Order: C-alpha cells, then sequence, then structure tokens
RNA sequence: CUCGAUGUUGGAUCAGGACAUCCCGAUGGUGCAGCCGCUAUUAAAGGUUCGUUUGUUCAACGAUUAAAGUCCUACGUGAUCUGAGUUCAGACCGGAGUAAUCCAGGUCGGUUUCUAUCUACUUUCAAAUUCCUCCCUGUACGAAAGGACAAGAGAAAUAAGGCCUACUUCACAAAGCGCCUUCCCCCGUAAAUGAUAUCAUCUCAACUUAGUAUUAUACCCACACCCACCCAAGAACAGGGUUUGU
RNA sequence: CUCUUACUUUUAACCAGUGAAAUUGACCUGCCCGUGAAGAGGCGGGCAUAACACAGCAAGACGAGAAGACCCUAUGGAGCUUU
RNA sequence: CUGAACUCCUCACACCCAAUUGGACCAAUCUAUCACCCUAUAGAAGAACUAAUGUUAGUAUAAGUAACAUGAAAACAUUCUC
RNA sequence: GUAAAUUUAACUGUUAGUCCAAAGAGGAACAGCUCUUUGGACACUAGGAAAAAACCUUGUAGAGAGAGUAAAAAAUUUAACA
C-alpha cells in the first residue's frame, strides 16, 4: 500500500526539489524564484521545471541567458505599466500569435 | 555497614560459629595440617595462633588449662598442646602456623585453604619459592647493590 | 508485575552477549617448574599438592597403626623414617613412623 | 516494491544503435508437445508463424524441439549472456507470436527498476556547476577582512 | 494552558476561524463570475 | 601480557636491599626541599585586599576537647599535615578559569603503586609521588614556586577555615537512613511496609521527576564544612586544632583552604602570605600557637572573681 | 558581533526563553536582554537553531555555525574565509553622521518665530 | 471512553503544582496619634503544631503558635500500607409485609493476591528561615492610659549538611537523646530634572535616584603497578592502600 | 508512639549445580504542551537523544489475574413464600 | 508564486463505499478420457484459514530468573558439635 | 434540457445514527443534551483548516522524474488640560 500511495509522492517531492534549485540558482543572479518563473512564461518560453533545474546545475552559462532575459522582461513591465499607454511594447515583450 | 567489623558471619550464630572454628582447630591439633573452606581457615588462625601462647603459659596455669579444655573437645590433645606443640615453639614469638591457597573444591567450587602448624613431621608442602639469585634482574640488582656498598665505605 | 510484551531476540541477545556476561581470560595461569603442570600464580600446584596428599595419608595410615585406638595421641614428637633408614641422633625419643617405600626425593630427611 | 528488489542504470549493449543496430536476440529454443493440449497453440505457431517469422529475423537462430512435454517453453538467449524462459502453456497462436515478438526487440538487460528514464555520459556542456561558477573576484585574490602588505 | 473545550470545531465554545486576506480574495475572485453570469443570462 | 608487581622476581636477597634503597631516596628527596628560600625562590610580595593565598591537605587524626576562658567546652578536631608540597602552577592564561591555580600534595606513598605517567611527573619535581593532590586557586601575587613544603603554621589561631573531605561511605541505604524519611507503623496492621518510601509521585503525570529522593549509595562524596575557627597550632608536629567536626573517618586526608564566607573577607593582612617559611622566619615560632580565649594545659584553674 | 544585534520594538523586554532543568522548580523565563548579558551568542544561536529542519541533521549543521560576539576571529577561521554575506538590514545613519552637503540639501520647512525661547 | 473489571470513604507514607497570601518581605489608602486593626497593590523562595470524643472529611472543645491558608493533582498516592466505615454470606432491635423477605435506620461480626518485561526515577554536590531576650526606651507618639520602628548585641527552634571528644544506645564500629557548620537579591511604589501643553507633570517622552545579581564564589580535576592481600570503599563491578607480598 | 537505633538468624547479593509460573499483536518501547472514542511512548508543535549490563524503586504502561459478583437488559434460569 | 487522486498533457482503462446483491476466473484433490518433467476437456467434493480467552503437538518470552540442597575434620576407620 | 421511468418475475440485507447549516419544541434562549422537519457531510477518495469521521476544496479509479488550478496564513493597542 505504502508503494501505492507513494507515486503520488515522489511526483510532488521532485518539483519540490526542482522549485528549490531552481530558486538557489535564481538568487545567484539576483532574482525570485516567481520572477524567473513569471516572466519566462511572458517570454513564450514553455521550459518546465525539470529542465529549469538541469540548466541550473548542468549549463550555468545557459541559465544565466535565461535569468537575464527574465530580468529584461520583468524590467519592460515596469516600463509598461508605468507608462500611460504612450510607449511601444517592449521588444522582448511582444508576442508571437499563432493561428 | 560493616565499618571495622573484624569477625566473620558462619554458621548458625554466634554460638555455632565458635563450635565450628573449634572444630577445626581441634582437627588442627591432632593431625598437625588440615584443609577446609578458605574462610574458614582465615577465621580460625587466630584462634590457632593464640591457642599456642595459652598452651606456653604451662599445664599448671588454671587459665591455660581451662581455655584448652574449651577449645580442645579431644582431650588426649591437651596433655599434646602444653608438652608437644608449645614446647616447639619456645623460641619463637609468633607465626606458628602457614595458611596456603589451594585448588577449589570439586563438589561447590569452594575457594580453599590448607592450614598446618610449623615444624610438622608431615611431607611439605610445595611452598611458593621466590625467584633465584642467579637470575638475570637478581644479578643486576646484585651488582647495583655492591656498587653502592662499596661507594659508602669510601 | 507481568511481562507486558515478549522480548525480541535481538534485545536478548544484547543482554546475554554484553561484555560484562561474558567469561573473563586469566592472566595468572602459569607453569609449575617441578611438574609442569599448570598452575595458578597464587594457588598451589594441584598435581604437586595432590602427591603431598597422597603421601601423607599413607602416613597418616601408619600413625594409626601405631596408635591403635581412639584418644591415643602421643606426648612426644614424631618422626618418619623410610626405608633404608635408621633414627638419628635427634630422632631419639621421637615415636617413628616406619614406611615400606623409598624416601621421596622431595620430602627431605631433617 | 523498489526497496524490496535490485536496481540498475539505464544503458544499453556495446552503444547500440551508436553506430549501428544490432539485435540482441541471438537464440530461441521452442519445446512443442506433438500431442498435448496445452501445445495446440505452439504447434499452430509452428506450422505458418515461426517460418515467416525466421525470414525476418536471418540474425536469430531458432531451434523448434518437438518432444513429450506438459509445458511447452521457449527459451530466449541475448548476445549480452542473458537466458529467458517464458511459457507457453495453452497460450494461443497470436498470444505466442505478440510474446515473441517481444523477446525480439529486447535488449536482454534484466527487465528491473530502472533508477532513470535517461542516460548520458556527457551532461554539461558549459561545465558541471561548483560554488564560485557564479562568484566574482576580487583584486589579488585577498580574502574577507585580510590586511595586504602589512 | 489554551484548551478548548470538547472537539475544536463543534459545540458551544470553538477554536475562533479569522478570515486570511486570500480568503477574501478567493471569495471576491468567485463573486466576479457570478455577477458576469447574470448579466450574460439577462438577454 | 601477564601482569607484574615490582617484587615479582625479586630474590629473598634483593626485597629488603630494594626497600631500603627506594626508602632512602624518599627521605632524602624531602630532605633535599627544606630550604625553599635559599633555593632561587620566586617574589615575595605583599599582601593586598582582594588576594587569595594557597591552602593546604592534611590528615584527620581525631578529635579532642579544649575549654576556654569563659568554661565552655569546645570539641576540636586535629589535622596534621603530613608531607605537604606545592606540585604545579598554572597561570591564569592557562587555567580557562577567572584565576589561577596552585596545585598541592599531600601525604608519601608508595612508587611502586602509581602509574608510569604519575611517577614520571613526580621524578622531574624531584619529590616522592602524593596520596592526594588539590587545586587551589590563588590570585597571581599569591605563586609559589613548585616543590615548596607548606607547613601547619601557614594557619594563625583565630582564623577560619573551611575544610573539604570525602564523606563516610555508608553504602546502599534506605530512604529512612539516606533522607530522614518518616517509614511506616510497627503495628496496626502493616504488612511488609515499615521502612519503605510509599507513594513517590502523583498519578497524574504518570513518571516520576528527576530528583525524587529514593534508595540509594549513600556518604563517600564530597562535602565542606565552612567557617571553622583555629583554636590551636602545633608547629612541632604540625597539627592544626580546628573547631568542631570535619567530613570524613579518622586518618583520611582533608583540604584546608581560607574560608570564603563574606564575614571573614579580608582578614589575611597579618596572615603569612604568600606561605609560612620556617627557614626564612627570625625567631622560631613556640611549639604551641593559642587562640587568646583558649585555657592552656598549663594555665592556672578557671576562678570567677 | 553578535554581542551588537538589535531588536526592533520592545522585543528586549518583552521576548521571553524558556527552559526547565527538568527538576521540580525547574521552569526558567529569562528575557532577552538577560539572556544577552549572560550569554552574547545565545540570542542568534537560538534563532539559527530554530530556523533549521527538526531532524537529525541539524546538530551537525549547528557544528559549521562559528559565532563570535565581538570583531576578534580567530586566525584559522580567518584565514578559511570566501566572501562576506551584505548585512540584511541598512543600518541607518544618525543625526551626527550626515554630511553638511546633505544637510543642506534637505530644505527647511518652517520659519520660526524671531521671539520665542527655542 | 471503560462492565472478556478504569478497586469504591477517611487515615498513614511521600508529596508535585496554582495563588484567589494564613505567617514572614515590600508598598498605597484609612473614620492610620501610638499600640493594635481594616482595605488594596506586589511577593509562591521558606513556613504553616500537639491533643480529648467521633470511622469520619468537617465540626466542637483543651493547650499552643509568627501562622495553624484556600485549592488542584483519577474527591494525588491500596502492583507502598491500613480496613474503623461503606458494600455479600450470620445475627438482633424498631418499622413494613399474610409470608418469603425488606429498610436513604441503628447494632455486633466478617480472607485487601501479584517473583517488575517496558517507561520514569534512584546525591537539582555547596548562598536559611523564623521566634524570643536584652538594648534602643519607658524614648518617638499621646490629655492620660498605653506604648513602637530602624540600628546594634545575644540566645534559641526548625531545615539542610556533617561528625563521635564526652554523654547516651553501645564498644576495633554503627547511632541520637549528643556535638559542629550554614553566606545574595527580587520592583508594589516613593522622589528629582523636564517636553508634547514655554506654569505644572516620577516619563508606555528623551532621562536621574532608591534599584538589583553576566547570582558570586566554593567543590570536583594527575591515572595498564594491580595476579594476590588488606580496607574507615563496597550488592556485584568500581574505588583507596600494600615502601605492610611469611 | 515522641523517634528511632544496634546486633543475631532468615532472605538477600556474588560463585557453582539444578531449574518453574502467570504473562506476551508486533515493537527500532523518551519528556512537555496541544489534539483525539473526550486521561498518548506511537498523532500535531517543540525539546531531548552514541551503544550495552547489574542493583533498587513502584508514578505510568487506563499493569497481570477472574468473559463485573454492583446496575440494567433476556418473552434466560433457579431457590423460597403466598388469599 | 506555491498548492490535490480536480483539469489538461503521452499512453492505457472492467481495475478505490459497510450489510447485501450480480458477474468473470481459480489452487489442490478424486473420477472419466487425454497427457507423460506435471498437463487438457469435463464430472464430482471432508474443495482453500493473519484471529473463535478455538483443539492437538513443537518451540519461544518471562529466565538461566523464582526456587531447591550437603553439620565439622580425618587415615573414610573414626571422632567431634548440636 | 435530458434518460430515465413504470410494470412483470425472483430475493436478500438494512428497520440500535453522528455532527453541521436552517425552522421550531423540551431544558437553563446549558450541554459533544434531548425531540421533529429541510438540506449537507460522515459511516468511500484525495487536498486544506496544526493534530482532526460530521467545516471548506474535490470526486470514477492505471503508468509518467510534465502542466494549469481549487480550498488554503489574523487582525488589533487606549483616558493631560483652562
Ligand atoms: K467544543
Ligand atoms: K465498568
Ligand atoms: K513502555
Ligand atoms: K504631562
Ligand atoms: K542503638
Ligand atoms: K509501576
Ligand atoms: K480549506
Ligand atoms: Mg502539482
Ligand atoms: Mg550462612
Ligand atoms: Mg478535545
Ligand atoms: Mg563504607
Ligand atoms: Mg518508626
Ligand atoms: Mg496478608
Ligand atoms: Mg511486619
Ligand atoms: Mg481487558
Ligand atoms: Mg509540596
Ligand atoms: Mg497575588
Ligand atoms: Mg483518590
Ligand atoms: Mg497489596
Ligand atoms: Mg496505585
Ligand atoms: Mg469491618
Ligand atoms: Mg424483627
Ligand atoms: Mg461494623
Ligand atoms: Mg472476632
Ligand atoms: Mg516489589
Ligand atoms: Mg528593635
Ligand atoms: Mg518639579
Ligand atoms: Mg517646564
Ligand atoms: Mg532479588
Ligand atoms: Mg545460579
Ligand atoms: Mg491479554
Ligand atoms: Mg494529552
Ligand atoms: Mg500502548
Ligand atoms: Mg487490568
Ligand atoms: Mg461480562
Ligand atoms: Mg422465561
Ligand atoms: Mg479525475
Ligand atoms: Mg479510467
Ligand atoms: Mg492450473
Ligand atoms: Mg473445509
Ligand atoms: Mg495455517
Ligand atoms: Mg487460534
Ligand atoms: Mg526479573
Ligand atoms: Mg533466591
Ligand atoms: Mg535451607
Ligand atoms: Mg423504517
Ligand atoms: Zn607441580
Amino acid at each position: 500500500v505504502k508503494c501505492t500511495k507513494a507515486r503520488y509522492l515522489k511526483k510532488k517531492n521532485m518539483r519540490t526539489l526542482w522549485i528549490n534549485r531552481i530558486t538557489a540558482a535564481s538568487q545567484e543572479h539576483g532574482l525570485k524564484y516567481p520572477a524567473l518563473i513569471g516572466n519566462l512564461v511572458k517570454c513564450q518560453v514553455e521550459l518546465n521545471r525539470k529542465v529549469l533545474a538541469d540548466l541550473a546545475i548542468y549549463e550555468p552559462k545557459t541559465f544565466k541567458s535565461l535569468a537575464a532575459l527574465a530580468s529584461r522582461r520583468r524590467h519592460e513591465g515596469f516600463a509598461a505599466a508605468l507608462g500611460d499607454g504612450k510607449e511601444p511594447e517592449g521588444i522582448f515583450s511582444r508576442v508571437v500569435q499563432y493561428h | 555497614i560493616s565499618h571495622g567489623r573484624v569477625f566473620r558471619r558462619m554458621g548458625l550464630g554466634p554460638e555455632s560459629r565458635i563450635h565450628l572454628l573449634r572444630n577445626l582447630l581441634t582437627g588442627l591439633v591432632r593431625h598437625e595440617r588440615i584443609e577446609a573452606p578458605w574462610a574458614r581457615v582465615d577465621e580460625m588462625r587466630g584462634y590457632a595462633e593464640k591457642l599456642i601462647d595459652y598452651g606456653k603459659l604451662g599445664d599448671t596455669n588454671e587459665r591455660a588449662m581451662r581455655m584448652a579444655d574449651f577449645w580442645l573437645t579431644e582431650k588426649d590433645l591437651i596433655p599434646k598442646l602444653f608438652q608437644v606443640l608449645a614446647p616447639r615453639y619456645k623460641d619463637q614469638t609468633g607465626g606458628y602456623t602457614r595458611m596456603l591457597q589451594i585448588p577449589n573444591r570439586s563438589l561447590d567450587r569452594a575457594k580453599m585453604a590448607v592450614i598446618e602448624y610449623k615444624g610438622n613431621c608431615l611431607p611439605p608442602l610445595p611452598l611458593p619459592r621466590r625467584d633465584s639469585h642467579l637470575t638475570l634482574l637478581n644479578q643486576l640488582l646484585q651488582g647495583l647493590r655492591q656498587d653502592l656498598r662499596q661507594s659508602q665505605e669510601a | 508485575a507481568a511481562p507486558k510484551n515478549r522480548r525480541t531476540i535481538e534485545v536478548n541477545r544484547c543482554r546475554r552477549r554484553n561484555p560484562q556476561k561474558l567469561i573473563k581470560v586469566k592472566n595468572n595461569i602459569d607453569v609449575c617448574p617441578e611438574c609442569g603442570h599448570l598452575k595458578q600464580k597464587h594457588v598451589l600446584c594441584a598435581y604437586c599438592y595432590e602427591k603431598v596428599c597422597k603421601e601423607t595419608a599413607e602416613i597418616r595410615r601408619q600413625i594409626g597403626k601405631q596408635e591403635g585406638g581412639p584418644f591415643k595421641a602421643p606426648t612426644i614428637e614424631t618422626v618418619v623414617l623410610y626405608t633404608g633408614e635408621t633414627p638419628s641422633e635427634q630422632d631419639q625419643g621421637k615415636r617413628i613412623i616406619e614406611r615400606d617405600r623409598k624416601r621421596p626425593s622431595w620430602f627431605t630427611q631433617n | 516494491t523498489a526497496r524490496g528488489t535490485p536496481s540498475r542504470f539505464l544503458a544499453s549493449v556495446l552503444h547500440n544503435g551508436l553506430g549501428r543496430y544490432v539485435q540482441q536476440l541471438q537464440r530461441l529454443s521452442f519445446s512443442v508437445s506433438r500431442d498435448g493440449a496445452s501445445s495446440r497453440g505452439a504447434r499452430e505457431f509452428v506450422e505458418r508463424e515461426v517460418i515467416d517469422f525466421a525470414r525476418r529475423n536471418p540474425g536469430v537462430v531458432i531451434y523448434v524441439n518437438s518432444r513429450p512435454c506438459c509445458v511447452p517453453r521457449v527459451v530466449a538467449e541475448y548476445l549480452n549472456g542473458a537466458v529467458r524462459e517464458e511459457s507457453i502453456h495453452c497460450k494461443s497462436v497470436e498470444e505466442i507470436s505478440t510474446l515473441v515478438q517481444k523477446l525480439a526487440d529486447q535488449s536482454g538487460l534484466d527487465v528491473i527498476r530502472i533508477r532513470k528514464p535517461f542516460h548520458t555520459d556527457n551532461p554539461s556542456i558549459q561545465g558541471q556547476w561548483h560554488p564560485f561558477t557564479n562568484k566574482p573576484t576580487t583584486f589579488r585574490g585577498l580574502r574577507p577582512r585580510e590586511v595586504q602588505d602589512p | 494552558r489554551g484548551r478548548i473545550p470538547g472537539r475544536q470545531w463543534i459545540g458551544k465554545h470553538r477554536r475562533p476561524r479569522f478570515v486570511s486576506l486570500r480568503a477574501k480574495q478567493n471569495m471576491i475572485r468567485r463573486l466576479e463570475i457570478e455577477a458576469e453570469n447574470h448579466y450574460w443570462l439577462s438577454m | 601480557k601477564s601482569g607484574t608487581w615490582w617484587d615479582e622476581h625479586l630474590s629473598e636477597e634483593n626485597v629488603p636491599f630494594i626497600k631500603q634503597l627506594v626508602s632512602d631516596e624518599d627521605k632524602a628527596q624531602l630532605a633535599s626541599k627544606l630550604c625553599p628560600l635559599k633555593d632561587e625562590p620566586w617574589p615575595i610580595h605583599p599582601w593586598e585586599p582582594g588576594s587569595f593565598r594557597v591552602g593546604l591537605i592534611a590528615l584527620k587524626l581525631g578529635m579532642m576537647p579544649l575549654w576556654t576562658k569563659d568554661g565552655q567546652k569546645h570539641v576540636v578536631t586535629l589535622l596534621q599535615v603530613q608531607d605537604c608540597h606545592v606540585l604545579k602552577y598554572t597561570s591564569k592564561e592557562n587555567c580557562n578559569g577567572k584565576m589561577a591555580t596552585l596545585s598541592v600534595g599531600g601525604k608519601t606513598v608508595s612508587r611502586f603503586r602509581k602509574a608510569t605517567s604519575i611517577l614520571e611527573f613526580y621524578r622531574e619535581l624531584g619529590l616522592p609521588p602524593k596520596q592526594t593532590v588539590k587545586i587551589f586557586n590563588i590570585t597571581d601575587n599569591a605563586a609559589i614556586k613548585p616543590g615548596t613544603p607548606l607547613y601547619a603554621a601557614h594557619f594563625r589561631p583565630g582564623q577560619y577555615v573551611d575544610v573539604t573531605a570525602k564523606t563516610i561511605g555508608k553504602g546502599f541505604q534506605g530512604v529512612m537512613k539516606r533522607w530522614g524519611f518518616k517509614g511506616q507503623p510497627a503495628t496496626h496492621g502493616q504488612t511488609k511496609t515499615h521502612r519503605r518510601p510509599g507513594a513517590v509521585a502523583t498519578g497524574d503525570i504518570g513518571r516520576v521527576w528527576p530528583g525524587t529522593k529514593m534508595p540509594g549509595k549513600m556518604g563517600n562524596i564530597y562535602r565542606t564544612e565552612y567557617g571553622l575557627k583555629v583554636w590551636r597550632i602545633n608547629t612541632k608536629h604540625n597539627i592544626i586544632y580546628v573547631n568542631g567536626s570535619v567530613p570524613g573517618h579518622k586518618n583520611c586526608l582533608v583540604k584546608v583552604k581560607d574560608s570564603k564566607l563574606p564575614a571573614y573577607k579580608d582578614l589575611g593582612k597579618n596572615l603569612p602570605f604568600p606561605t609560612y617559611f620556617p627557614d626564612g622566619d627570625e625567631e622560631e615560632l613556640p611549639e604551641d600557637l593559642y587562640d587568646e580565649n583558649v585555657c592552656q594545659p598549663g594555665a592556672p584553674s578557671i576562678t570567677f572573681a | 558581533n553578535t554581542r551588537h544585534i538589535a531588536f526592533s520594538g520592545n522585543k528586549w523586554e518583552q521576548k521571553v526563553y524558556s527552559s526547565h532543568t527538568g527538576y521540580p522548580g525547574g521552569f526558567r523565563q529569562v528575557t532577552a536582554a538577560q539572556l544577552h548579558l549572560r550569554d552574547p551568542v545565545a540570542i542568534v544561536k537560538l534563532a539559527i537553531y530554530g530556523m533549521l529542519p527538526k531532524n537529525l541533521h541539524r546538530r551537525t549543521m549547528m557544528e559549521r555555525l562559528h559565532l563570535f560576539p565581538d570583531e576578534y576571529i580567530p586566525e584559522d577561521i580567518l584565514k578559511n574565509l570566501v566572501e562576506e554575506l551584505p548585512q540584511p538590514r541598512k543600518i541607518p545613519k544618525r543625526l551626527d553622521e550626515y554630511t553638511q552637503e546633505e544637510i543642506d540639501a534637505f530644505p527647511r520647512l518652517w520659519t520660526p518665530p524671531e521671539d520665542y525661547r527655542l
């Protein structure tokens, strides 16, 4: 019975581990976990947490690039919010439309 | 607590203890060598030493005769005490008996001792002998002694 | 008061096999020089003591034959004399218990 | 359960598929009774299926042995030395076809828990993370609160 | 110290439950959906 | 691998010789330390308020009565200083404590019964081994060179001292003797319950509080008697007459120190500091020092006039 | 510099540290101020200890924590240091620490009466 | 919850805890002169008696005490005790019933098991409380009668920890009825200076004093001679001594 | 009894021989507060915590023992009395 | 932002309610006929045990625990103590 | 908008009930109290409210080292005056 129910916990614990590892990597670049994940989505980067945790460990230069991209998109959000609509959309804020 | 309690608690009480010790002492006087439990031999050894002192007072000392009459349950041994054992130790002030531990008793594994009156006619016990003066250690110490004596006379 | 639960073999092995429960090795065993049999340093050799007792018992049986009854203890000293020996000047006036064997080497005449 | 059984890492036999794919199944040994009812489905597999299956797999030597037996069995042997015995007792011809095809596709490695659903010998291209990966250097490598040129 | 008599969440004397900020926001979020449902059911 | 003792392998001739040899060396070593002030003593500083000097180790000889000039009877315990020497000095820095310490040892014991590490320590000091070593917290100005002998006249009549020793060991004892519990009635029905503890706790807590008084080993622990007055000092035999009783059995070793009681603070202005040096002393002290209120043995009979 | 930690509010007087010797009457409660003067590292040590996971690894982690009340650090520990972490709280400047440029830059907000005994 | 049993009063033994404080400490008020009281704030370190009748808890009474506190702990505690009571089987009285029997009644009598498996515990080693006597003093106070406080001095009781010189039980020793030692604080308030509010104001204003302990110090601290023997050490083990191993 | 103390014997503890009984779901069998079929070694939050004997103790394991004898129920019994 | 066994995603799908009720399979045994290193189709039945203070037997736990026993010396003759 | 419904045939079990919201009754506008009514939950899953039958979220079943969500954290600080 324990073996059966553990399949739920295995999935839960794995994702918790990825978030802890992603959180650690993000803090090394001065970014909080919610800021990285949220802004990557707004760039249409759909990398999941498993891959993001793997990149932090084995591809640290790519991860810094992703952290930089999220940081850039985050600052574009602030500029837009502060403006009254006069400003055009940020370069990285433009969304690719599909049909 | 039993601080300074010099006597053991054996037998069925104080009277029985004396009777137990008296029987051992009577056997010792007759045979001059007996084996018994170590604790009981150790207890009796003091009485066996003092009995000789009473024997040295002589058979004309009425107190000595009463002491010997009580402690020797076989009356033929009273002449032996005054005329055989006590004269043998005329030139000693003590150390009339020797007590040595022997292997544990077979049945109950009781610690055992052999006790005898010194100077008996029986085959001698295999007494523990100290190492010879000719051993390596004893010779090195003899040299050290010789040297010190030579330096003092100078 | 009764045992509320059975004690497991794991618990029992810890109690039984604890070093306190084990038999301690003895470091005071040495060879006897006279006979070669083992002895403890503070205890008389069993083999040698038995030999002495056997001779003592034989002499005591001879003393009994001379006494020939109870309450017949002598008033003089005693000397054991073996075959081929005669009383010395110092053995005069002493009851002579004769043994029908050669004097044991360990038994020294005095 | 996982704790009650052995496990291994995902792997291949001689880096199979890297330069070329080599079928790991090397030998098949059938034991089909002539008269046993349990072997009815195995006899029908030997009449129409085994010959066509051998044409497709010329690297597998199939040994059909007809002898009295209460339980017909197929024994699969692989290049890595693994031996697997699977009963075909009372199985239909279609069931046996499926089983035999499965044996052909397997590598021969132990069918036990696989710790990871992937394997790689080169997990890092940019350099595996270490505590100094994202730390900045300091002039003359001075430590915190360290007096220089004293 | 600080016991609740009997069982915590029943009876006369109960453990007080307080409304957190996010509990309020959750309720308001569903109130907005239902308000819009009212509108689309009006035509 | 078999254990050995000092005279195990010695012959009949060598046992007396070895005993005499080691005995004489012990006596010679003790005699060589009788002149501390001629052997490069450490600086002798004057007494200052707040200074703590070393104490002594003494053997408890027994008890004795003495009467004061007002007629009152006071029993005293005789404490003899037997071969007391300073052994080690530890500076305040290395002590690991707020104060420096001076190690004192008392009473000579056989070298054949001490561990090798202890024997080599005493070999370097040039003294025979001591039975008991005690540590005395001292101020820097009170340091004394290791190897200095200490004497009963270190203390003076009128002073107050604390005495620490191991109490008499009574083994495993019941609550009545150990803790003074009342026990239970002798008769009126009591069933196998006369000297028992009774209830040991309440039902609610379902356990026994730490520190609960129960049967167990009684005595044989260190205790200290505070504020004992020094009535008399015998300088010839080096005996200290201390008021009342001290812990431990007769012939045990006791630690004697100056009393720490608030009332007796800063009373060492007139006491020997850092200690009493009989060799340095210009005028030899009389055989007995008496407190002013003590009736001396040869004094006339008391009269209330 | 654990001796120089600062609590917000009145935690020095209000925050109590509770322990029990285990003996009857052994319950002890001390304020943060009392504990700090008794043990200048206890407060930081207790704050860290309570935040670590409540498992058998915690006491091992505490072995890797090195608390010092002042600015003295043993040479061995000083030699193995790698990086200093930024202080979490920005220390506010006292009025006497402001430069005359900063004081001059802040405007005067009101005109006091000339006849007022300030 | 428990009837394939959670033993039911009071007492003995040992007590743990609360403070809504009986006594002892520190304060405000008083229809507080003083001596005694009353009331409130603060304080749980320490303490809180012996007897006659009753099974009693209580209550009454005698003699005391600085005081004879209120409560909780399965109306604390029966694998520690007791069994007078209550609460089986015998019996009597009064009453009820035709009787068998019965009674919130009374009365005499009536078997209290357990070898401890687990948890817990078995030297929280060492700062102590109080009464009385003298003195202050026949002083402050008061018309008188009456009559203190602080300081100081001594002498005791209890508690804790030890001891055997004498006494006593005793007699190589163990004991009390004997002797010896015993050391810090505690916060309720009372007052200055002084703003908000240019007086004033002891201040959840900045601040000053009564007003405080990093509770002080003490104790403990060296350890392959060790087979064996002795011991003031001890259930065993351990510990001390053997330079006292014929 | 105030108020207990000392000694002797038994028991006791250690060595040797012989060798039971109730009991036992499994146990890798701590403390505090809280919780809960309403009194927790096992749950929540804390704290504590190398391992293993021997001797004591009786606060807990709603300890062991006896399918509560009190009480109620059963169209279950039995003894006794009777208009 | 975190957060389910809700929902989506790749593949699969009869595969999480007591009493009770419906259904699909099935261990071993015997018999008929097969089979012939252990089976098949049927027919039968003393046809399946982690629990009844279950019955019998074995062995644990408590436990090497509770408890039990031989007056002394000696030449084993004898004597001594009670 | 949905897919059930009645009838015919053949049966067993259930007929000792708990909390929550609501309308009332009894009690003391006591009870984790007692008695009816309407509904929910429990006696089935999982997440949440600290532990948690009865509150909230959520149900249909397998594998996954994907993903989006549901319920889901407690706030508060005070008396001058002519
Ligand atoms: K409630
Ligand atoms: K019951
Ligand atoms: K237990
Ligand atoms: K004011
Ligand atoms: K006595
Ligand atoms: K118990
Ligand atoms: K919830
Ligand atoms: Mg998830
Ligand atoms: Mg006996
Ligand atoms: Mg509750
Ligand atoms: Mg003792
Ligand atoms: Mg008594
Ligand atoms: Mg009885
Ligand atoms: Mg009795
Ligand atoms: Mg039961
Ligand atoms: Mg109490
Ligand atoms: Mg109060
Ligand atoms: Mg009770
Ligand atoms: Mg009983
Ligand atoms: Mg009880
Ligand atoms: Mg009665
Ligand atoms: Mg009648
Ligand atoms: Mg009665
Ligand atoms: Mg009677
Ligand atoms: Mg008992
Ligand atoms: Mg006065
Ligand atoms: Mg003023
Ligand atoms: Mg002003
Ligand atoms: Mg016992
Ligand atoms: Mg035995
Ligand atoms: Mg049972
Ligand atoms: Mg509880
Ligand atoms: Mg349990
Ligand atoms: Mg029971
Ligand atoms: Mg029943
Ligand atoms: Mg009937
Ligand atoms: Mg679903
Ligand atoms: Mg499905
Ligand atoms: Mg089959
Ligand atoms: Mg059957
Ligand atoms: Mg079975
Ligand atoms: Mg059974
Ligand atoms: Mg036992
Ligand atoms: Mg026994
Ligand atoms: Mg007997
Ligand atoms: Mg119905
Ligand atoms: Zn020999």
